[PDB]
């Protein structure tokens, strides 16, 4: 055929994973492979769904396409198939993220040297821009109202193992992992799982203030 | 001076030796050192970490169990166990806790806090011990990238996918034990002020009496957002 | 510990003079102020790098 599939599946499913499941990966993405990508849905009858949403926001990128139940089921068949992940949550906050990121890109000009924008953008429910301290407080009533789940009184030191050869073997199991891969893994996680409660939540995050002078009172404290 | 000169006093001559020598190498063995000698430690923490867990004789993987709404009884064993061995780094004196602990999962957005996971709370003179479990999932669940990227620049079935989870779980819980302490050292007003800044860490976390020096889990590297 | 000794035994000295003389010579073309400079800077060397 005249259409390399394979490699067109496999940009589409990098940038599908760098936008949606929002992965620790993180490299330079070209027109190329947003081509390829659309390519890769438009061909994939099954991908017409995805294909039609992404077009739609081509016109207007302001608000969440309405559609059916049947509908949704489907798409998150089809993002589910594609991504072969269905050990994942893809409900619906991956969908609005993606539509959110494409929303921006499509309707973004060319550039020299990348954007570097946080996913920040376009959030659903058409609320006024919300505190933290309010939304905390109203979440705080919920969250103070009843129900615990379990009453550890007494306390038992916390247990630790005493045989030497159960850590030596973890330690020798552990030590060609790469640190800094973890630091940088665990890092990111964070920030991204932070960023899209944060997004949902429909409120004013702190770019490079809340978790960036967290970072530093750290260093600072521990330094000086 | 960036190099140094050693001269060697003969007595009743006049032939010296004059070696000039630099820095440089003494500060890279100094500092390849330093570096071994933390990479050691915070590997010998998270062996700790998973040894207890291991000890705490539960027979499904960490993930799985995490997944599990249907049982909150794990969930709350995990996170107590993972923040008294964070109190035991700070205060290696004391292990275990004064007072007693309920613990409540949560799994709906309205209970979320927006972006503090583990909310940690008190009333009427017993803590509380709120948990996000679809955050938790969320974050143990990204795909953590294995590829070799160092980007450092300026028998046992247990995959670097799951290392970096379990590290992870450290560092949230270390975030909450932060903020508890915050609150435990000072009043109510002074945590609620701290969940919105982060920014009164400063208070007497160093070097001190009260407060030992630690890693910490996060010294063990500098850095930041790039953003402009 | 390793090593046991309990006694204390006096040093032995090689007291034959023939064997003493030849070191002598061996050692008299060797210029002794480099060795002393020599030493010097080994043990300036090692000790700095060990305490780094």
């Amino acid at each position: 055929e005249l259409i390399n599939m394979r490699r067109y599946r496999n940009a589409a499913r990098k940038l599908i994973h760098h936008y949606s499941l929002n992965s620790t990966s993180s490299t330079e993405y070209k027109i190329s492979d947003v081509v390829m990508t659309m390519i890769f849905l438009l061909r994939s009858e099954k991908y017409h769904s995805l294909f039609k949403l992404l077009e739609t926001t081509f016109d207007d990128y302001t608000c969440r396409p309405q559609m059916t139940q049947v509908q949704t089921d489907t798409l998150l068949d089809a993002v589910r198939s594609l991504l072969e992940m269905p050990s994942t949550t893809i409900d619906l906050t991956t969908v609005d993220i993606m539509r959110s990121s494409f929303a921006r890109c499509f309707n973004s000009p060319i550039m020299r040297y990348a954007k570097i924008v946080l996913l920040q953008n376009v959030a659903l429910q058409r609320d006024k821009r919300t505190t933290l301290e309010e939304l905390l407080i109203e979440r705080g009533e919920k969250i103070q109202m009843l129900q615990p789940q379990q009453y550890i009184n007494s306390g038992t030191e916390i247990p630790f193992c005493d045989d030497a050869e159960f850590l030596n073997r973890l330690l020798k199991h552990i030590d060609p992992y790469p640190l800094s891969r973890m630091y940088y893994n665990a890092a990111n996680t964070m920030f991204y799982t932070t960023m899209e409660n944060y997004a949902v939540s429909n409120c004013k995050f702190n770019i490079e203030d809340y978790n960036n002078i967290f970072k530093v009172m750290e260093n600072i404290r521990k330094h000086s | 001076c960036n190099k140094v000169r050693t001269v060697t006093e003969i007595v009743n001559s006049d032939e010296k030796i004059q070696k000039t020598y630099e820095l440089a190498e003494f500060d890279l063995k100094n500092l390849s050192s330093l570096e071994s000698y933390e990479t050691l430690k915070i590997k010998l923490a998270l062996s700790k970490y998973m040894a207890m867990l291991s000890t705490l004789e539960m027979t499904q993987p960490l993930l799985e169990i995490f997944r599990n709404k249907a049982d909150t009884r794990q969930i709350a064993a995990v996170v107590f166990s993972t923040l008294a061995f964070i109190h035991n780094r700070f205060h290696p004196l004391v292990t275990n806790f004064t007072n007693k602990m309920e613990f409540v999962v949560t799994e709906t957005n309205d209970t979320s806090i927006p972006g503090e996971p583990i909310l940690f709370t008190e009333n009427e003179g017993v803590l509380l011990c709120s948990v996000d479990r679809p955050s938790i999932v969320k974050m143990l669940s990204r795909e953590f990238d294995t590829e070799a990227l160092v980007n450092f620049e300026n028998d046992f079935s247990i995959t670097e996918v799951e290392a970096t989870q379990y590290l992870t779980l450290l560092l949230t819980v270390e975030h909450a034990y932060l903020h508890y302490y915050i609150f435990k050292n000072y009043g109510v007003f002074e945590y609620c002020k701290s969940l919105t800044d982060h920014s009164l860490f400063t208070n007497k976390l160093r070097s001190t009496m009260s407060t030992k020096t630690s890693n910490l889990l996060l010294s063990k590297f500098k850095f930041t957002i790039e953003d402009f």
